[PDB]
């Protein structure tokens, strides 16, 4: 069950990242441009900060 | 025609021997960029 | 669209993976007493899981 | 559009590609929106211009918030291959900073164009 | 990519993505497909 | 170190084995196997494998059927090559060379590369043809069985034409057409090698699209690169280079042009007929031995990249109007001004059009 509430949590934040961000999915993809989102706090506070970091 | 051969090369170089468009597509890419 | 079920959406994955993990491994030991070749012959805690069901 | 810090093409923005120029032999200058970013959140900056002939303005439209933040002037120039060869770089230049120091003729210089900058913002 | 989804059907909303996508890629098979530094080849003698 | 040069000519030279070491080592080699798996290994055994393989790939095509009555046939268990006098070494190499043109399109499937795995474990097809079978595997150059092919490759027994391929065999890594194409340009040795292959499979009838456009490809890229070394500016120098060019390439275009039941090395000699015209300045004469050869080797199916071909040669000369056979077959062509129309959306027609309609006023 909790497999299960893994595949339909991948595919909401698949989806949701596909809503939010879509310039983030078509290169690298959800879950890791979520990361990003997810250190930096924000998609402002990760748009801030320069391509080295 | 001055053409620089990277674009040429940039004809060919993805989808390697198999898989490529048919030649007379590929002849058409090629006339094409002369 | 809102960021901040983002930033918990992702911890709630690490944490889901975590938590999934350390389950999945006590159903490995859990029913590896009564079966020990399950874990060797099925690496995977997924068809472990189907397989003891 | 996004751009009412808009530099008007009668010598002010010829003023602004001359310092940037200078700047650039003084080497006070920091190249690119993403240097030009690193050079106003750490604080060193002391103008930044911007190019308003971006293709999508998006990509430099980030730096006037931590502008605001850090309160630096910023003012765009409509002309990315002007500030580009206004830097010397072979490239084209989207958003240029430049810095200073304690006592440069070139800081005086950044003073009164900050100053016209001020005027218009 | 990301300044331009947080400062503005879904392949207009999505047109810097595709464009980084294949310059990208292009750009990774023209790093990757490279020829080796060249080589002169030896007889049985040496020669 | 004389006698040592000639000891190791001959060592080099020598088409046999002699020691335990070199039969244990020479029986190694196999492209499906490992070394440790493939020393082991009977005659019997690998025939039962391939020829399994062999069952697959004469259930797939036709053709194969001569090739079971000698080479995978069951007598060819106990065929040594080297006790073997040279007709007899000819005459296999022959059956070999046409098995290999006939399989060299589907090698990407396992039959195929069963087959010719007893082609190299038995008659030793790697160490007796090793230009038919690098020029079959060539084209293939980037999936991994050309690897396992530069694994079991002698390093000296390769022709010069090949030996770009060294450093490759050395790091067991497939190489780039940036290299082959660049030892295409810099030695015709190479170039020429390619199409002696791929039109000696289309006199047989056996051509195909990776074929094809992989030989088009060479000398596309080939023939830029050569232009661009033999030009210099010096008169006669470049009049002596536009003479080489033609001396070198000229033979393969003058069969590939004409040969009407392979229209796609039809097309690719038109593709690089007009690449020839486009970039490289060659005289009027030239140009109209390419158009008169283009309007004979003429068919139904090639006839709209031909136009084009005709479009650029005519647009590239520099005299004003056609001549002759040129003018008639464009006459026997069927939808001539609606055709052109549609070529000068996109290319430039008017030239062509201009030494046309000129020449049927000089009719």
């Amino acid at each position: 069950e909790r497999s299960e509430y893994r595949r339909q949590l991948a595919e909401y934040l698949q989806n949701r990242m596909k809503a939010i961000s879509p310039n983030m999915t078509e290169l690298i993809g959800a879950l890791v441009g979520a990361r990003l989102i997810a250190h930096s706090g924000s998609l402002v506070n990760l748009a801030k900060n320069p391509g080295s970091t | 025609v001055v053409v620089a051969p990277q674009r040429l090369a940039e004809i060919f170089n993805a989808a390697p021997a198999f898989a490529m468009p048919p030649i007379e597509d590929v002849f058409y890419q090629v006339a094409s960029l002369f | 669209k809102v960021d901040v079920m983002i930033v918990h959406a992702v911890a709630l994955l690490d944490e889901l993976d975590k938590e999934l993990n350390v389950m999945a491994m006590r159903v490995k030991e859990w029913y590896g007493w009564h079966f020990p070749e399950l874990g060797k012959i099925l690496p995977d805690n997924l068809s472990y899981a189907r397989v003891v069901l | 559009s996004a751009a009412w810090p808009k530099a008007e093409d009668p010598a002010l923005v010829q003023e602004l590609l001359d310092c940037v120029q200078q700047a650039s032999h003084y080497r006070q200058l920091k190249k690119g929106a993403n240097e030009t970013t690193k050079s106003v959140n750490r604080g060193t900056s002391e103008l930044v211009i911007l190019a308003a002939d971006t293709q999508p303005l998006s990509i430099v439209l980030h730096i006037p918030l931590i502008c605001e933040e850090k309160n630096v002037p910023y003012v765009y120039v409509p002309s990315k291959v002007a500030l580009g060869r206004a830097c010397g770089v072979s490239r084209a230049v989207i958003a240029v900073s430049l810095t200073s120091n304690e006592a440069s003729d070139l800081n005086s210089k950044i003073r009164a164009l900050r100053d016209k900058v001020e005027r218009l913002a | 990519s990301v300044r331009t989804d947080a400062f503005e059907d879904d392949e207009t909303r999505a047109a810097v993505g595709i464009q980084a996508r294949a310059k990208l890629e292009n750009n990774l098979r023209l790093l990757e497909g490279k020829p080796l530094n060249k080589g002169v080849a030896l007889g049985p003698n040496g020669i | 170190s004389s006698l040592a040069q000639q000891l190791a000519q001959i060592a080099a030279n020598s088409r046999s084995s002699f020691n335990v070491k070199a039969l244990k080592a020479s029986h190694s080699k196999s492209l499906i196997w490992e070394p440790r798996v493939a020393v082991s290994q009977t005659f019997a055994e690998i025939y039962s494998q391939c020829y399994e393989g062999f069952k697959e790939l004469c259930h797939l095509d036709s053709r194969f059927v001569p090739f079971d009555a000698t080479l995978f046939s069951a007598q060819s268990q106990e065929v040594d090559r080297t006790q073997m006098t040279a007709e007899e070494n000819a005459a296999l190499d022959k059956r070999v060379d046409s098995f290999l043109h006939l399989v060299g399109s589907r090698l990407r499937l396992m039959p195929a590369i069963k087959a010719v795995e007893w082609l190299i474990r038995r008659f030793r097809i790697h160490e007796f043809n090793t230009g038919t079978l690098l020029a079959t595997f060539l084209p293939y150059h980037t999936i991994p069985a050309f690897v396992t092919l530069l694994s079991i490759l002698p390093v000296q027994r390769i022709p010069i034409e090949y030996r770009f391929l060294d450093p490759y065999i050395k790091s067991l890594t497939p190489p780039p057409r940036a290299a082959i194409v660049q030892q295409a340009t810099n030695r015709p040795d190479l170039l020429s090698a390619i199409s002696r292959y791929t039109l000696d499979s289309c006199r047989a009838k056996q051509e195909y699209p990776g074929l094809i456009s992989f030989w088009g490809g060479i000398m596309a890229e080939a023939v830029n690169g050569m232009i661009d070394k033999m030009r210099s500016g010096r008169r006669a120098i470049q009049l002596e280079n536009d003479h080489l060019l033609l001396q070198q390439i000229g033979p393969v275009l003058s069969e590939a042009m004409v040969m009407k039941d392979v229209p796609g090395i039809q097309i690719a000699s038109y593709m690089v007929v007009a690449i020839l015209a486009a970039k490289g300045s060659l005289n009027d004469n030239i140009l109209t031995a390419f158009m008169e050869q283009l309007v004979h080797g003429w068919t139904v199916d090639t006839l709209r990249p031909g136009l084009v071909c005709l479009t650029m040669l005519a647009q590239h000369r520099s005299a004003k109007q056609l001549s002759g056979r040129v003018a008639k077959a464009v006459i026997k062509v069927p939808d001539l001004v609606s055709s052109l129309r549609d070529i000068s959306k996109e290319h430039q027609v008017d030239k062509l059009a201009n030494g046309l309609v000129l020449a049927f006023v000089d009719r």
